């Protein structure tokens, strides 16, 4: 009965993709991370409306040399796309159009949910990407916006609530 | 010497020497170690490339395998749900 | 020249003194390019060691796990052997 | 439910440990090999005198930098030790005393069988290690000697026969 949702996590290096996915699946912050090479798979079983769902996150690599051959695999039978930037790094935010173009060039269906996540919202004195800017980007691309913190998982939009919201949407096939 | 003379030709037999203890000899004596270091660098770089390429290949095979497992389980769910109509 | 005069000696001297600064410049232009190549090799060797260290760390965790799973299986099996000698 | 025999394979780089172990577990010569990093594990289930046994081969690394801090793991609860040299490479045969010294300094019981395998017996025009030398070495160390070929697996001592014999002795607790 346990059906699987493949969810890929896309974005520049060091925006915190590894920390986000690990926070959601393991429920803690990494002692240490290194450059993600190829991809990392993290899985968590939850229950929505009595159904057992396996949320399967693909923490992709952001460096070209570390994602070289992998994009076809990333995008094969993907159920949802999570785009991620660093709220303290405007360049990570300006990268998003090219990530979206890669996505649009490789999706195999027109009905795959995409969402936008700003990470490291705990670092308020160093934030470079204002909410309203991010919000307009998200709205005009048909993505909900979340501002979150893998480090402090209850700040602003809860890391838990993000992936659970997405999982609910997928399970019910709702907008 | 406030007023140099011919004996100051010592400088010549003192300058034809110092220079030679390096220049054309040392040029090749650094060319050798430089080409050697070039070779070491290309070896090390080549090695990083093989390591990275190998790691990437194993990740691609694992990703392929997982996609195939997901696909199998999905067909299982489809079949079961087909049983749920008849 | 069958009999060297001072003109021949002098033009020899000026020519050697030109070739000298030529080879000097060619030396100085490589004495530090070597330092840079040194730095590049250092960096690349560093990346090399990081890659290998991370690979070895994963292999060590995997070997440890396999030994633990073997031991688990062994004690499981010998637990079966005690619930038959009842 | 089945008994596992852990069997480790030790020896210089390039003597054919990967090819030997793969030949036994998969029944094929490998298309390509690369330097073994850390260790590779290959398993094969066999039936000996009516019992299902999992033969678990540890194809170890022979390069110093690829076996750093592994040796404790190689030797933990090991059931048998297979030493390997290259019959076409005398240096690999001269390495054996250091490998054995490592084994002796790391074994935790005095009743673990050890065997000696010269590989690449198919390369007869290039053999550097005469049979009588190796035989004397093996006899004086209480190891049986096998001369074999992972590439041509029915030559001289059959690969299958080597590992099956070892497994037979383990199961029987026989000399
Ligand atoms: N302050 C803060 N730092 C974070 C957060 N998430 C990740 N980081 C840090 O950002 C760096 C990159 O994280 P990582 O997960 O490796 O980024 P990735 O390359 O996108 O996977 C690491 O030093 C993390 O500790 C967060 O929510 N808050
Ligand atoms: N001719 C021949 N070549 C072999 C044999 N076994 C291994 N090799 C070759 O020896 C090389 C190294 O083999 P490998 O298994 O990777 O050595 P390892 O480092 O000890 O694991 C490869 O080129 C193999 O094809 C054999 O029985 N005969
Ligand atoms: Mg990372
Ligand atoms: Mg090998």
């Amino acid at each position: 009965r346990s059906r699987i949702f493949k969810i890929i996590v896309i974005g520049d290096s060091n925006v915190g993709k590894t920390c986000l996915t690990y926070r959601f699946c393991a429920g803690r912050f990494p002692d240490r991370t290194e450059a993600t090479i190829g991809v990392d798979f993290r899985e968590r079983a939850v229950e929505i409306d009595g159904e057992r769902i396996k949320i399967q996150l693909w923490d992709t690599a952001g460096q070209e040399r570390f994602r070289k051959s992998m994009v076809q695999h990333y995008y094969r039978n993907v159920h949802a796309v999570v785009f991620v930037y660093d709220m303290t790094n405007m360049a990570s935010f300006h990268s998003l159009p090219s990530w979206i173009e890669e996505c649009k060039q490789h999706l195999l269906a027109n009905d795959i949910p995409r969402i936008l996540v700003g990470n490291k919202c705990d670092l308020r004195s160093a934030i470079q990407v204002p909410t309203d800017l991010a919000q307009k980007f998200a709205d005009t691309h048909s993505m909900p916006l979340f501002e979150t913190s893998a480090k402090n998982p209850n700040d602003n939009d809860h890391v838990e609530a993000i992936f659970m919201t997405l999982a609910h949407k997928l399970k019910s096939h709702k907008p | 010497m406030l007023e140099t003379n011919c004996l100051d030709l010592r400088t010549k037999l003192q300058d034809l020497e110092v220079a030679n203890q390096t220049l054309k000899d040392e040029y090749d004596a650094l060319q050798i170690t430089f080409t050697a270091l070039e070779e070491k660098l290309r070896k090390t770089t080549e090695e990083n490339q093989e390591l990275v390429t190998r790691w990437m290949a194993e990740k691609a095979q694992e990703a392929n395998r997982l996609n195939a497992e997901n696909e199998k389980d999905s067909r299982r769910r489809q079949a079961r749900l087909q049983k749920e109509l008849a």
